[PDB]
């Protein structure tokens, strides 16, 4: 294949995003859900862990790496001890609200992959750590939940495969940093929200000391399609390496926000275009887009013409997929203060367990705020470039690269308008 | 100096020089002794950016 960003609705894994059908057992089974999944279980942990590696699933969270083997790290001999799979729901990157979509409208799917994924790995149960404030989402997904251990589909002799397998919900408490899979773990057991320092890492030694394996909601849910429909249907969508249907959300200054799983390696332009109605006043009026969220860096209206949403041509573009949240913004917007927010919103959701990290990024809200007012010299440029070059790699956490990449991005991108602001600013006074 | 003619020009014959053109006493060429504040400059390390300690 050689052009890609036109999704049949037929190939959607994700049926029901705006909730236009029945969430419940019921809904979910008409929809394709829970079928055949006995077999699946029955197959084995090796022939699943095959089949998402087949795919060429990667994380749906933000990293990237390869599912597959990332699941496939946990298929050890039991050394006495517990497994378990954590699903991450805390969705706390600014942007990104496809989490939420899956957890409230089609929740049995979550399910489904928890199980799955929880037979492949070997784990013992699944806690799902649900975002504090998406209460609704979570009584939605308890009721599910509640509708599965009914229809036995989990539980003891989940869908009559004889694997015993239970799934547990734990609302959050409002820490972003928490979405952090070492972070959530911690809170899991009841710690503060602060990441752990690899190595050990989860497959070896995590929630309660035992081998565990933390995943998005989308890299969960989507387990079940890819092991039914197959893993070189998966594989079918997107460019190599880069295969799959991913979710994206589109914000900021759109005609018609709005969330749509589209194939990956759509093109940025034709994605906002066509799903969204373009940028407000047309694509000529677009100042720049950061494609992956908040931590993933900007790129202006030149890089956002000709690139394709995935992780490599992303990252060969000097930023990101990550979330794959499209934040838009036109050329009304002042792009210093958005990033003054961004760095902001760091400030308040940083652990502050590791030097840099809380050094630096309330240091650099503060430049960032000068920079906004244009209190400031066109020398600290530079020297706000290397505060986020010693935060970023110096972190336990990848909240300080999270942090550090909007500033580089800003920096990268448009030093002229900070240049042309701090001359204002000393022309006034 | 206040010495009279007479005097000055006894002086220069005997030292065989003009002593009132190089006096040794000072009296008026000396610099004032409150002087304007300054402003030292500074060093080529005051630089916020490119300054690491490991370079220099
Ligand atoms: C500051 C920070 C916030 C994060 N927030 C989320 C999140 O909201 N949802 C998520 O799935 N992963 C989040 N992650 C990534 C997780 O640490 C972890 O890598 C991910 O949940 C697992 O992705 P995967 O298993 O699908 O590959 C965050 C990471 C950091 C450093």
């Amino acid at each position: 294949k050689t052009s890609f960003g036109s999704l049949k609705d037929e190939d959607r894994i994700f049926t029901n995003l705006y909730g236009r059908h029945d969430w419940r057992l019921k809904g979910a089974q008409s929809r394709g859900d829970w079928y055949k999944t006995k077999e699946i279980l029955l197959k084995g942990p090796d022939w699943i862990l095959g089949e998402v590696k087949t795919s060429g699933l990667r994380g749906r969270g933000g990293a990237g790496f390869p599912t597959g083997l990332k699941w496939s790290f946990m298929n050890k001999p039991s050394d006495g001890r517990p497994k378990y799979l954590v699903v991450n729901a805390d969705e706390g990157e600014p942007g990104t609200c496809k989490d939420r979509e899956i957890i409230r409208h089609d929740p049995h799917k979550l399910v489904e992959g928890c199980l799955v994924g929880g037979r492949a790995m070997g784990a013992r149960a699944a806690y799902i750590y649900i975002r504090g404030e998406f209460y609704n989402e979570a009584s939605n997904l308890q009721v599910a939940i509640r509708e599965a251990y009914e229809a036995g589909l989990i539980g003891k002799n989940a869908c009559g495969s004889g694997y015993d397998f239970d799934v547990f919900v734990v609302r959050g408490a409002g820490a972003y940093i928490c979405g952090e899979e070492t972070a959530l773990i911690e809170s899991i057991e009841g710690k503060q929200g602060k990441p752990r320092l690899k190595p050990p890492f989860p497959a070896d030694v995590g929630v309660f000391g035992c081998p565990t394996t933390v995943a998005n909601v989308e890299t969960v849910a989507v387990s079940p399609t890819i092991c039914r429909r197959g893993g070189a249907w998966f594989a079918s969508f997107g460019r190599e390496r880069n295969s799959g249907t991913k979710l994206f959300n589109i914000s900021g200054h759109v005609n018609h926000p709005c969330t749509v799983e589209e194939e990956m390696s759509v093109p940025l332009k034709e994605l906002i275009e066509k799903h969204a109605g373009g940028v407000i006043g047309g694509w000529d009026n677009l100042l720049a887009v950061i494609p992956g969220g908040s931590s993933t860096p900007l790129i202006p209206k030149s890089v956002c013409e000709t690139v394709l949403m995935d992780f490599d041509a992303l990252v060969q573009a000097q930023t990101g997929l990550g979330t794959a949240a499209v934040i838009v913004m036109d050329r009304s917007t002042d792009i210093v203060k958005a990033i003054a927010r961004l760095i902001e919103f760091y400030k308040h959701e940083s652990c502050g367990q590791c030097t840099p990290c809380r050094e630096g990024v309330d240091w650099m809200n503060k430049v960032m705020a000068r920079f906004v007012k244009g209190d400031a010299r066109p020398a600290e440029i530079d020297s706000l470039w290397e505060i986020s070059k010693q935060i970023e790699g110096h972190t336990i956490c990848a909240l300080g690269d999270g942090a550090a990449w909007p500033v580089q991005g800003l920096i990268r991108h448009f030093r002229p308008e900070l240049e042309e602001r701090m001359q204002q600013f000393a022309l006034q006074h | 100096a206040s010495a009279t003619r007479v005097i000055q020009l006894l002086r220069n014959w005997a030292s065989g020089r003009d002593l009132q053109a190089k006096l040794q006493l000072r009296y008026q060429e000396i610099s004032k002794r409150t002087q304007p504040p300054p402003k030292l400059p500074v060093g080529p390390s005051h630089k916020l950016s490119n300054n690491y300690y490991c370079t220099r």
